């Protein structure tokens, strides 16, 4: 019933409320369906590739229409991040500054039903990233680039095999200004490549 | 909603009112008179209003769509009287229902709290979120008619 | 007044602010007792009340307060007026009223209070009539804080009683708005200005008598509930 | 001058300092009921209000306003314990969630069985389990 749930939302994705959507499939756990319409949500609002080709030709301030059509895929995108971020604010708020504020965390921890919320949150964070790792879009893998390292997941863009993550790289060490980092999961992604001389 | 009287000592019992849902709404609705009869009900919760709060009223009630209803079961200024009605005393409309009001209207209202003059409600935005709303004259309080933040 | 909501993510705690604590929001996003919320806060309470929220801050001994007093106490004497004949009786400024309304607070289940009461005790067959206080020995102590803190305000501040510390372009704002409403025919404008200024002096004189015996009514209260 | 002038002058300023406090402490106490703040000049002459934007007054600019003024504090949210988070893995046909203020303790009940933890700090976790059928309802006494 998700699954068909799901079909009649992707005729109409253009229209609708995805934040809302994809909340009410965290309510169920449907991180699947987070993945899917937020990706048929920004398919359809550039079915011509105008955000991509902004991107590819340099981002510039004259292109009114292609920036409208990056920010609007991103803005649909965005469903997927910060479903991504809460799962992982649920897992690792036991090894570091717990959520839900001052001091006592949000699960008893020493003894478990062999799963419970911060592994569940890691598992279903895992199995989400291992649905977004199946897109064909371009332009949502950088946003995804991004969101790994804004998350200091630096390990596991280091696991993203994908022919888009290179000249993300050498983009961004020539145009953000913390250039250095760029240079650092550029040379860890080479030298892990094998592509030593690089 | 019923009332009973559980005797000056605490330690008695008897019934002495219970006036229905339809009647509430007809008497509201035959007071604010430019308003449908919808609002009125369902009423999602009452709140007594202590001897602290008030002599005249008693008990207050409040809807999905935020109305407060206010109540009196004695004479008004009689404050050693055992209950002998239920009446329906004041009708309060929440925000939004102002003819030239650009602030919006609770609605869905499933939870609400009330506690010297303060009203909180809980209502939901979408289905995953609430909206908690809080209603209140600390900022005016000598104030006749009642102002509210 | 303190509040709890439950989601399914866990609690939600939360507290109904007061207009101190209101005052001491507007206190902190200014970084200080001036900048124009304040000006705004003192505009919707009114300055006597704003002033008599201002005295609490000001008062507070509490270490995260520590500055708050010195902005509440900066709040207090630029905003809450000052002494006026009204045309006549002499208008004490939003200051001084702040001072009455505070320390009928502090004394507010007490003022008209006898401190003791009679109580009569059954030991068996004998019934036994004794005298005790009133007041509980806490509500003495709690009333004995906020009474040191006033006494101390009043004591620290007493030398600015009757001093107009305003920035002196605010003062023809006020002198521009009397002259609207007076025409005595053959009145000599001088001698309606020299009075006009000698009733304002007539007030501040009234207001500082009054802030003076204050001073040592709360004194004579102070050390009257540490005896008690 | 005579020591008896100045006690008497200083013995009527003090009066005329407490006959201010009198003013004050009585228009403290002229506080009104509810009923008078609700405008019901009677029970069987019943009344409405909330209807103009003087009810409900706006923090718009020249009105009575500070704006962006807060009138709760920022919400602390503090948890449901991690023990607690895992039994919804094993619930089946009910669920109910309340607060003991008189306590310091929330509570939850899943199908037959009761947990009870600090609201404030998701210390002091608990639970019962001496029942064999499902809580319909709980309360403090």
């Amino acid at each position: 019933m998700l699954r068909e749930s799901l079909k009649e939302y992707q005729k109409i994705s253009n229209q609708v409320d995805l934040s809302n959507v994809c909340a009410q499939y965290r309510q169920v756990r449907f991180y699947e369906g987070v993945v899917e319409l937020s990706l048929t949500a920004a398919e359809k609002k550039d079915p011509q590739g105008l955000g991509l080709h902004f991107y590819k030709h340099g981002e510039p301030e004259e292109d009114i229409v292609g920036l409208q059509a990056f920010q609007e895929r991103l803005n649909s995108y965005k469903c997927i991040t910060d479903t991504l971020q809460e799962l992982v604010n649920q897992s690792k708020a036991a090894p570091q500054s717990p959520s839900v504020p001052k001091k006592p965390g949000p699960p008893v921890l020493s003894s478990d039903p062999n799963m419970l919320s911060n592994e569940e949150a890691g598992h279903h964070f895992e199995q989400m990233l291992k649905l977004s790792q199946r897109s064909k879009d371009e332009l949502f893998s950088i946003a995804l680039y991004n969101w790994l390292i804004q998350v200091d997941l630096a390990d596991k863009l280091l696991q993203v095999a994908s022919p888009f993550l290179e000249p993300h790289l050498v983009r961004m060490a020539k145009v953000d200004q913390n250039r250095v980092r760029y240079m650092d999961l550029l040379w860890r992604y080479y030298e892990k490549n094998r592509s030593f001389s690089n | 909603i019923q009332v009973y009287d559980l005797g000056q000592d605490g330690q008695g019992m008897s019934r002495v009112a219970s006036v229905s849902q339809n009647a509430i709404v007809s008497a509201a609705g035959n007071i604010a008179r430019t308003i449908d009869r919808s609002v009125f009900k369902p009423i999602v919760q009452i709140a007594v209003i202590e001897n602290s709060e008030s002599l005249d009223c008693q008990l207050l009630a409040v809807t999905h769509a935020g109305v407060r209803l206010y109540f009196s079961t004695c004479p008004f200024r009689q404050p050693l009287a055992r209950p002998n009605t239920l009446t329906l005393v004041h009708v309060r409309l929440p925000p939004g229902f102002s003819a030239s009001s650009t602030v919006e209207k609770p609605s869905k209202v499933h939870r609400a709290l009330y506690s010297k003059g303060i009203l909180l409600m809980a209502a939901s935005e979408n289905e995953d979120n609430d909206i908690l709303w809080c209603v209140n004259h600390d900022t005016f309080p000598f104030q006749k008619p009642m102002m509210e933040t | 007044k303190k509040f709890v909501l439950l989601s399914a993510q866990g609690s939600l705690m939360f507290h109904k602010l007061r207009p101190v604590d209101q005052l001491r929001h507007l206190l902190v996003s200014n970084v200080g007792g001036d900048g124009e919320e304040i000006e705004r806060f003192f505009k919707l309470h009114q300055e006597d009340q704003a002033c008599a929220t201002c005295l609490i801050l000001a008062c507070s001994t509490a270490a995260c307060d520590r500055e708050v007093s010195a902005w509440a106490t900066r709040a207090f004497f630029r905003y809450g007026g000052e002494a006026q004949m009204r045309f006549p009786e002499i208008v004490y400024s939003g200051k001084h009223n702040g001072i009455c309304i505070y320390f009928s607070r502090i004394m507010g289940n007490i003022w008209d209070a006898s401190l003791v009461v009679e109580r009569i005790f059954k030991s068996g067959n004998r019934e036994i009539t004794a005298i005790e206080s009133s007041v509980p020995c806490q509500l003495l102590e709690s009333v004995l804080q906020e009474l040191k803190g006033l006494q101390e305000f009043l004591d620290r501040n007493s030398q600015f009683a009757g001093g107009p510390l305003g920035n002196p372009n605010t003062t023809a704002k006020v002198q521009q708005r009397l002259i609207g409403f007076m025409r005595p025919e053959n009145g000599n404008p001088q001698q309606m200005q020299q009075e006009l200024q000698r009733k304002f002096h007539e007030a501040q004189l009234s207001e500082k008598i009054s802030l003076q015996a204050i001073q040592q009514l709360v004194r004579k209260s102070y050390q009257a509930l540490a005896l008690w | 001058m005579p020591a008896s002038t100045s006690a008497a002058a200083l013995q009527e300023a003090l009066e005329n300092a407490g006959r201010l406090i009198d003013r004050q402490l009585q228009e403290d106490r002229m506080y009104p009921d509810l009923s008078e703040l609700l405008m019901v000049s009677a029970p069987n002459n019943p009344t409405v209000s909330g209807m103009s934007d003087m009810d409900y007054p706006l923090q718009g600019p020249g009105l009575l306003s500070v704006p962006n003024l807060p009138e709760i504090s920022s919400i602390r949210r503090v948890p449901l314990p991690p023990e607690l988070v895992e039994q919804f893995g094993h619930m089946q046909c009910n669920c109910m969630m309340g607060v003991f203020p008189p306590i310091s303790r929330a509570w939850l009940t899943i199908d037959s069985d009761i947990f009870m933890w600090n609201y404030e700090d998701g210390g002091d976790l608990a639970y019962f389990d001496g029942l064999s059928e499902t809580i319909l309802a709980v309360g403090l006494v």
